[PDB]
């Protein structure tokens, strides 16, 4: 028959779960957002529409850092985003609390998706709608990871996702292909700075605000922190650039 | 289609939609205009206030959630006085334990995470009112807009409810004049009633139907009502 | 009426439609895999598929180390793998915790069988849409494979395969044991096991494979452990110098 | 009380005296302080009676219970687990003092607890009111390599120290054997070096010698 | 999260039918069949041990489980259920009667209060009926030998013999012609293999048939000696071997 | 009791004695002290005998569930579960732990749980009744970095020592070494260290 | 969510009627009847077993007939797994009221009490009722001999002879036909076998069919007794009236 | 303070060839005050006795506790409970109240009807059971008693012996104990059936 899309931990015929999909959908329709993971860190961007002259601009970020090593953008539902953020935050300090040691990106990254899959098993509740790109650095390397609505998640070498993943994911792909020595955290601020420009076609319609930030174990001591000031306009620039 | 997928909030729709959510922004649009700008000492709230009958008082929409922080509502009032105490208990929390004043973007946040809660889990329903919050802190004047699907955006200046759009617009151009108007309550609130008068249609802002709001620099978020706000009109 | 398909409450037929839909979202993975007995050890293979460019190969994995010695494949999305992975540990850890032995393979699979049964039973609980394959060389059983499934059915096998695919790995499997007549690969080395196992991945599936096609894991006397790229090219080039 | 367990070169056994007292006073002259958790694992207790007796069940019923579950035989370290465990979380208020031993797939074991919860391992133990007796001559004759037989007559001796010199313990002397390839023997009053002489006197009471008020047959059937 | 389901699944139809019962019931008619015959000084319960795979081990799944050492059950339906079923039975054993009384529970007493846990899933909010019919045999000092039949609504009935499962019908009435009250032990067990067999379509030998008996007592199968008024468990599954021996002289 | 652990330039040493005593009766006098908690990570016990079992175990069992989930934690790490048991329950127990692990990159280290439930890292820790008296030997005698033979020597004699003056310690000398190499059991009798 | 499988076991019907009591009612007129004859020495309780086979162990069968208390039992009608719950908690609140007053419980209270939990399943927690209805048969020194009978609703009613099951109507005319108030013990039994055996839906009415009880107040002693006959004496007692 | 010598009182139970017996003294006080001279103290489910020492409130709501659950056992059961089985319902409903336990010395007594065999046995407040071949005593006047019956007392005595040998050892014992006496009561119990005897003492 049908139905079988109206309630959350519902198998279709087919074996899959229409609402996590729906979910989807939510994401897809939002802003575009990335992640880079370099030689000694990770760099994450997102773009940011500038609705109307009336948004004071910097003032609405929409980055987030968890513990003091990790840092996670998203894109779909803002306020989902936030939920998952806040759980992330009190599962890397209950962590920390018994271990001593901040919690390890892998070991991070199962909690929230452990988090995220359990919202796909009861009717009671609805998946998240948003794809989170997050990471940081730890005891041994960088880490980047996309989280899914349906909790699915892997680490990336770059990642990317809402309206122009697409382009971004080309972007990415090439970046992968002519450095396979890897990328420098200085280079890819800038480089992210133009995957955003660039996706951002999918949606030239409106103005946007670029926002960046990044943990390297050289740049930042492997503390996560925002790109502002004249790394940031460098970056901007880098972008302006070679968008023509 | 829509009517299979709006019997509730935990319910995505095949676009990726929440109607639920949208029905309960739809609230906002039938309420009364209410309008919020800010320059750099001050921010201002201004509201038009709805009465039933003409024997009948007009509903306040203003309310002061510390010395430093208030909003103005447009929905169903009832939400906003949840809301609005829940962010007057957030602000005596701060004071009480930190003796820190609580800041303004904090303040969104918190909100923005309540109404959150009530559009992913069964049996809830989402608030069905706007909100915007204005405040002095220890980064200046602030102006937020908070919308029930608990999206909170700060700006400059904006307005929610019945053809708000026209103040909005308005002050969209007003911008460059209105954000420098510092040190000079007055103009600011004149500025407030001029973008709020763009939406007006039905009538004209009266003594005992125009709510207004201040807070600043050395001005603790006030509220101005009925022959208060005659020398406005 | 028509939502008897939609929670797991019987059809009129007395079948459970949610969990058969369960079993189909186990082959969504398009990854197969096969285990086999050594003569002291137990091998577990399983095909890798990196599609993503932008994917860091070494995070994706459908193997799990459960415990010191028991390892577990599953067949199937990886968020329910993963939930089913933890749980497992969880369980396998308490285990040792209240009775002061490590928990044996049989026994965490018949424990993962009956979780598995109530989602089947309580109408709020949905299956998970994997199968579990659990291996390791039991203290008193010796090499074992117990694999358990979305109906909560679980048992033991001298061998198994699961996967879109699985038949043919099957029918392949069993030839070979109604010609041995032994119920395990008689080798003395892992090593060959592993190589043993792969053979037949390939004869049964047609298809070659390079290191990073391939995921193995490997269970012995007190301990259980996945092989890397390149214990793996060693092993595919031993097996090249034969055919 | 006296308990004790001694290792053997295939097994264990373990023994225990038969007096059991209130006070200064006698209430059992022949009780049995040997239980069994399941069959190839038995406990000699010590301490209040109600509680041995009713921790030796409560854990023996769930080492059943498990047992069957996991199809396998019960293994003393999981008795030894579930006992301490139980015993630990009511800090010492359930005087149980244990000596467990038996054989099963992993090998012979000997092991002993005290009510608090801590358990210790050794190749001969003893514990109760008779503990010092008992030790003092396992601490004298005990050697590595038992046989069967020389183990039980260890053990056995143990207990007599405490029966003589402990005023705790006395009466009989019960042993059980476990050993690694065959059934657990419990082998009831393996010695019994106090039977009461014979009364000077008969004092059976010529009938009618006690007066009677009243008389009534009492109804059982329904 | 959190069960909210806290209504019944189970409700009744117009007609006064119990719909879920009768699912329950049906998924039971497509099980294997498995028997149980009742004899002066013993109770046989046997069935067919239908291997999903030849490269499954037959023997790491019994359908014929132990309850207490003088009780058995067997089943027709949904092995997960029956699974879980069993693991419910042997504790409610001891919780309820072994750790009150310090003896194991007489077998009407034992049927009763697995009967209670399968009426309750017919009941109790979020939950469907177990989908098996369970056939318990055993042996208690006051009512001697007896063999009952649990049925997903909880009811339950004694029997001198009787079939579940896909033959049922064939196999109760086979049963009915060669059922006699002075059956010995060794007959009942010569009477459940041939009816077996009808039942069966491929192989039909030791390790393709599980049976078990309740008949006397085996001290060898006690673990231990010492004391007299334990003499052992009155259960005992046959071995491969022991059935072959019986099946040449079907 | 005299427990205590010593950091070397191949890692670290556990020592112990061996009895266990209800008053002025010694109930065990070959008592294993030195507890694994982990395969590179064992403690020192004393106190409550009951007490520091419990604790053990229960370490034992969260870092079981550690390593399946995040592999091998740090010596910091198991420390810091015993803290937490030792500091949140300190109303009800009567456990003196010494911690003490061998790691690749920081080699050997020793983290001390005194009653209180605080925690202290250290070159080396000792601890006991039996430790009072040899607070002044160790300090005198301790050195950084020493071979495994004179750190065997530096317990050695520290423990029979304290073992010498407190009635409270007794039997054997037990040693647990940990290094990259493995893990090694040593014991010491009386006739050996007793005419130290 | 949930509220979608809700079947609502509780509600009224526009006709002001409670669905599944109607409908588990339904369910009770297809199991065995049950008769229940109030003499002036005495009460008969006798009912057919619904479904037999030549292999069905009569001796140690009991479908329909229990003993609640040693001065009251109780005729099944409907679901007989769902009737040994509500059997069982009848019996523990027997043995209540006996603790606390040392009085075995007047009949009515027991009944009433039966009812009450009934009733429950009517008014709240969503689940479906007992399909049962019970016929009661007891003694106590207030009233004497007393015949009840209580059906899934709640309700509960007091008669000198009754029925329930199948064929009610046909047996409460016979009944109302032939009973009369100075009826005797052996009249009643003789009167319930002629009743069964004229609703009976099979073809002959034999002992193997039927469960018989009595409760009376043996001359010879002078307190009450009841009695569950046994197969033979069925057999007997089927014959001597005249059925054989 | 003791709630063991507050009302005072003593069973004693032995064992004879196919037979058993049970006594109890009469007393009922509070403290030095007589209060009741009709304070049986013995009761029986069907076949089996139990005789109940103790603080008094207690032995009657354990009587009245095991009414109920032999009622019930019957209900579901349907045969009488048996000595030994008892024994056990007894062992395990005093040991539930582990750490808040009833104030009585209980004692079993009967015949197991099936195999004839005599059964008597003891129990601790906690429920420890103790269960001798001879005899069982308890009660404020239990040493006495102790003494009186390992004198007095020998193996298989005929049912008319054995009632003079018990009485004897309960009425002397209770004739040394402040709290004790005001009446007795014997039970002498075959297979088949069951005497009940009130004996003459002195009233002070
Ligand atoms: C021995 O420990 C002892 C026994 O009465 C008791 C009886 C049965 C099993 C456990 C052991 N316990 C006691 O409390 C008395 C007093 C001194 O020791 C006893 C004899
Ligand atoms: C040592 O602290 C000591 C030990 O009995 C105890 C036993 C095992 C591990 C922890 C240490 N604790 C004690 O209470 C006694 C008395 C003095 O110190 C003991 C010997």
């Amino acid at each position: 028959g049908t139905g079988y899309d109206l309630s959350n931990s519902v198998f279709s015929p087919d074996g899959r779960n229409f609402q996590v999909e729906y979910a989807v959908k939510a994401v897809e329709n939002g802003t575009t957002s990335i992640g880079i993971k370099c030689n000694d860190g990770v760099v994450f961007a997102v773009e940011k529409l500038i609705t109307s002259k009336l948004l004071v601009p910097q003032k609405n970020v929409k980055i987030q850092v968890v513990d003091r090593h990790i840092g996670c953008v998203y894109s779909g539902l803002i306020p989902d985003g936030r939920h998952l953020v806040n759980r992330g935050r009190e599962e890397a300090a209950s962590f920390k609390k018994l271990y001593k040691t901040p919690i390890p990106i892998p070991a991070f990254a199962d909690r929230l998706g452990q988090y995220v899959q359990a919202h796909t098993l009861y009717n009671s509740v609805r998946p998240f709608g948003v794809s989170t790109i997050f990471g940081g650095v730890d005891k041994n390397g960088a880490h980047l990871y996309m989280l899914e609505p349906s909790g699915s998640y892997w680490g990336y070498k770059g990642a990317a996702t809402g309206k122009g993943r697409q382009s971004a994911k080309a972007e990415l792909e090439k970046l992968v292909d002519h450095h396979p020595e890897g990328l420098s955290a200085r280079e890819a601020v800038k480089q992210a700075a133009k995957i955003i420009y660039l996706a951002h076609e999918d949606n030239k319609e409106k103005d946007f605000e670029l926002e960046i930030s990044w943990c390297s174990l050289s740049e930042t001591n492997g503390l996560h922190k925002f790109v502002k000031g004249d790394l940031l306009q460098e970056a901007i620039d880098f972008a302006q650039k070679e968008i023509n | 289609f829509r009517n299979n997928y709006d019997g509730d909030t935990v319910t995505f729709s095949p676009t990726g939609r929440l109607f639920q959510v949208e029905y309960a922004l739809e609230a906002i649009k039938q309420g009364s205009v209410t309008v919020g700008l800010r320059s750099n000492t001050h921010a201002v709230l201004v509201a038009l206030k709805r009465n039933a009958d003409e024997l009948s008082s007009y509903q306040k929409k203003i309310i002061k959630c510390d010395e430093h922080m208030g909003l103005s509502l447009a929905g169903l009032a009832p939400d906003a006085r949840v809301l609005s105490n829940y962010l007057r208990q957030q602000c005596n929390y701060s004071s009480l334990v930190f003796n820190r004043k609580l800041a303004v973007e904090r303040a969104g946040h918190l909100l923005c995470d309540k109404a959150q809660k009530n559009t992913q889990s069964y049996g809830g329903r989402p608030y069905g009112v706007g909100l915007l919050i204005i405040g002095y802190d220890k980064s200046g004047a602030h102006l937020l807009e908070f919308q029930p699907s608990g999206n909170v955006t700060e700006l400059y200046g904006t307005a929610i409810g019945a053809r708000s759009q026209g103040a909005k617009t308005y002050l969209e151009r007003t911008l460059d004049t209105f954000i420098k108007i510092d040190g000079n309550p007055d103009e600011l609130i004149k500025a407030g009633v001029e973008a709020i008068s763009q939406s007006l249609r039905d009538e004209s802002l009266t003594v005992d139907n125009l709510s207004i709001a201040i807070v600043g620099k050395d001005t603790p978020f006030t509220i101005y009502d009925g022959e208060a706000v005659a020398k406005y009109i | 009426a028509g939502y008897d398909r939609h929670i797991t409450i019987f059809s009129p037929e007395g079948r459970l439609y949610q969990v058969e839909y369960a079993f189909k979202a186990t082959n969504q993975t398009n990854i197969n895999s096969l285990a086999v007995r050594g003569k002291d050890c137990t091998v577990v293979i399983s095909q890798k598929k990196v599609p993503d460019k932008l994917l860091d190969p070494t995070t994706v994995s459908y193997i799990f180390c459960i415990s010191r010695t028991i390892g577990m494949v599953v067949n199937g999305p990886i968020p329910d793998a993963r939930n089913a992975a933890l749980r497992a540990k969880a369980e396998a850890a308490e285990f040792r915790y209240k009775y002061g032995y490590d928990m044996p393979c049989d026994v965490l699979a018949k424990r993962m069988a009956n979780l598995s049964q109530i989602y089947t039973q309580r109408a709020y609980m949905r299956p998970l849409g994997v199968i579990l394959t659990f291996v390791s060389v039991d203290e008193e059983l010796g090499p074992s494979i117990y694999k358990t499934d979305p109906a909560g059915y679980y048992v033991g096998y001298k061998a198994t395969a699961t996967g879109p695919k699985q038949q043919e790995i099957t029918t392949n499997l069993e030839n070979h044991f109604k010609k041995s007549k032994i119920d395990h690969i008689n080798e003395e080395s892992w090593e060959k096991v592993v190589e043993f196992a792969i053979t037949h991945m390939i004869d049964a599936l047609g298809t070659e494979f390079s290191k990073n096609d391939l995921e193995v894991g490997v269970a012995t006397k007190d301990k259980f452990f996945t092989l890397s790229a390149e214990n793996i090219e060693e092993r595919l080039v031993a097996i090249a110098e034969q055919d | 009380t006296t308990i004790v367990g001694v290792k053997f070169n295939n097994g264990v056994v373990i023994a225990a005296d038969t007096r059991s007292t209130q006070g200064p006073i006698v209430a059992d002259k022949n009780c049995a302080k040997l239980h069994r958790i399941s069959p190839k694992i038995w406990c000699a207790g010590a301490g209040t009676a109600a509680d041995t007796e009713a921790v030796t069940q409560l854990i023996g019923s769930n080492i059943e219970l498990h047992s069957l579950y996991t199809s396998r035989e019960p293994r003393v370290v999981s008795a030894l687990q579930m006992l301490k465990q139980h015993l630990f979380k009511y800090q010492g208020h359930i005087g149980a003092y244990l000596i467990v031993a038996g054989v099963d797939p992993t090998g012979s074991h000997l092991f002993s607890i005290h009510a608090h919860g801590s358990t210790d391992v050794g190749y001969y133990l003893s514990l109760g009111s008779g503990s010092l007796a008992a030790m003092a001559v396992l601490e004298s004759h005990w050697k590595q390599d038992l046989t069967k037989e020389e183990a039980i007559k260890l053990a056995s001796d143990a207990i007599q120290a405490g029966i003589w010199n402990d005023l705790g313990s006395g009466s009989n002397v019960d042993v059980c054997v476990m050993e690694i390839g065959k059934d657990a023997e419990y082998l009831r009053n393996y010695l019994t070096p106090n039977v009461r002489e014979e009364k000077q006197k008969s004092y059976k009471f010529p009938r009618g010698t006690t007066a009677v008020l009243k008389e009534s047959i009492v109804n059982i059937c329904d | 999260m959190t069960d909210r389901y806290s209504f019944s699944l189970t409700t009744f139809s117009p007609s006064g039918k119990l719909g879920q019962i009768d699912y329950a019931l049906t998924a039971v008619k497509q099980g294997v069949t498995s028997l149980g015959i009742k004899a002066t000084n013993g109770v046989v319960i046997a069935t067919e041990k239908k291997s999903s795979s030849p490269l499954a081990m037959s023997e790491t799944l019994s359908k014929v489980s132990l309850l207490t050492p003088d009780i058995g059950a067997v089943y027709s339906g949904m092995g997960p259920d029956y699974r879980v079923l069993v693991d419910k039975s042997r504790k409610v054993a001891h919780t309820s009667y072994k750790r009150i009384y310090g003896e194991y529970p007489p077998t009407k007493l034992l049927v009763s209060e697995v009967a209670k846990i399968m009426q309750e899933a017919t009941q109790s909010g979020g939950v469907r009926p177990f989908g098996v019919s369970l056939l318990i045999a055993g042996h208690d000092e006051f009512n001697g030998f007896s063999l009952y039949q649990v049925d997903p609504s909880g009811s339950y009935f004694p029997w001198k013999a009787t079939a579940i499962g896909k033959g049922s019908v064939a196999a109760k009435t086979f049963l009915e012609k060669r059922w006699n009250d002075e059956l010995e032990l060794e007959d009942a067990i010569h009477i459940a293999l041939l009816t077996l067999k009808e039942s069966v379509e491929g192989e039909f030998n030791g390790d393709t048939i599980e049976l078990a008996i309740i008949g006397d007592e085996n001290p060898d199968l006690l673990g231990y000696t010492g004391i007299p008024t334990d003499k052992g468990p009155r259960f005992r599954k046959l071995t491969s071997q022991e059935i072959n021996d019986r099946l040449e002289a079907l | 009791t005299s427990i205590m652990a010593v950091t070397f330039k191949d890692g670290v040493i556990l020592g112990a004695d061996s009895r266990t005593t209800t008053g002025a009766y010694i109930a065990n006098r070959v008592t294993d002290k030195l507890t694994r908690v982990h395969d590179k990570i064992w403690c020192c016990r004393s106190g409550s005998a009951a007490d520091t079992q419990a604790i053990a175990d229960i370490v034992q069992y969260h870092l079981e569930l550690y390593t399946s989930q995040y592999g091998t934690p740090s010596t910091e790490t198991a420390a810091s579960v015993f803290k937490e048991l030792c500091y949140e329950n300190k109303d009800n127990l009567t456990a003196g732990i010494i911690v003490a692990g061998y790691d690749d990159k920081n080699k050997g280290e020793v983290y001390t749980i005194p009653l209180g439930g605080s925690v202290h890292k250290l070159p080396y820790a000792i601890a006991g009744s039996g430790s009072t008296f040899i607070y002044g030997y160790c300090d005198k005698n301790f050195r950084e970095n020493m071979s495994k033979e004179e750190t065997v020597d530096f317990i050695k004699h520290s423990l029979s020592q304290a073992i010498k003056w407190d009635g409270s310690s007794g039997g054997v000398i037990r040693m647990v070494v940990l290094t990259a190499a493995g893990v090694e059991r040593l014991i010491f009798y009386p006739d050996e260290y007793e005419q130290l | 969510g949930s509220r979608r499988y809700d079947s609502r076991t509780t509600i009224f019907s526009p006709e002001g009627r409670l669905y599944q009591v109607e409908y588990a009612l339904e369910s009770i007129s297809h199991a065995g009847t049950a008769i229940g004859i109030m003499a002036s020495d005495g009460i008969v309780l006798a009912a057919e077993r619904k479904v037999t086979s030549t292999l069905l162990e009569q001796d140690t069968s009991t479908e329909k007939l229990y003993k609640l208390n040693d001065k009251i039992a109780v005729a099944v009608a409907g679901l007989t797994a769902d009737a040994e719950i509500l059997i069982n908690t009848a019996r523990i609140h027997a043995q209540n009221y006996l603790k606390t007053y040392n009085e075995d419980i007047p009949v009515e209270i027991l009944v009433r009490r039966l009812s009450d939990i009934k009733q429950g399943y009517t008014q709240h927690g969503g689940l479906r009722p007992f399909g049962v209805s019970f016929i009661y048969a007891g003694y106590d020194d207030r009233y004497g001999y007393q015949l009840y009978t209580s059906n899934p609703s709640g309700n509960y009613t007091g008669w000198k002879a009754i029925s329930v099951g199948a064929n009610t109507s046909a047996a409460q005319t016979l009944l109302q036909m032939d009973y009369k108030d100075d009826m005797k013990v052996d009249d009643a039994i003789e009167l319930a076998l002629k009743t069964l055996s004229k609703t009976t839906d099979s073809s002959a009415l034999t002992y193997d069919r039927l469960e018989f009880a009595t409760i009376r107040k043996g001359a010879n002693d002078g307190e009450v007794y009841q009695k569950i006959f046994k197969p033979q004496e069925i057999k007997d007692i089927l014959v001597k009236t005249g059925i054989t | 303070s003791d709630p063991s010598s507050i009302n005072g009182g003593i069973v004693v139970a032995m064992t004879g060839k196919d037979c058993v017996a049970i006594a109890c003294d009469l007393r009922l006080g509070s403290q030095s005050l007589g209060v009741s001279n009709k304070f049986e103290k013995i009761f029986h489910y069907g076949h089996v006795f139990l005789g109940i020492t103790g603080l008094a409130t207690d032995v009657t709501t354990l009587n009245e506790m095991f009414r109920y659950k032999t009622n019930l056992y019957k209900l579901k059961e349907e045969r009488a409970i048996e000595p030994e089985t008892f024994t056990q319902l007894v062992s395990s409903s005093l040991y539930e109240r582990r750490f808040g336990p009833y104030f009585v010395g209980p004692v079993v007594a009967g015949i197991n009807s099936k195999s004839g065999k005599p059964f008597i046995a003891g129990f601790d407040l906690i429920g420890c059971i103790d269960e001798a071949k001879d005899f069982i005593v308890s009660g404020t006047a239990s040493d006495q008693l102790f003494g009186m019956c390992e004198s007095l007392y020998e193996p298989n005595l005929e049912p008319e012996d054995l009632f003079e040998t018990i009485s004897q050892a309960l009425l002397n014992a209770a004739d040394r104990d402040a709290l004790s006496g005001w009446g007795a009561v014997v039970y002498i119990i075959k297979k088949d059936e069951v005497v009940k005897r009130y004996l003459k003492m002195r009233q002070d």
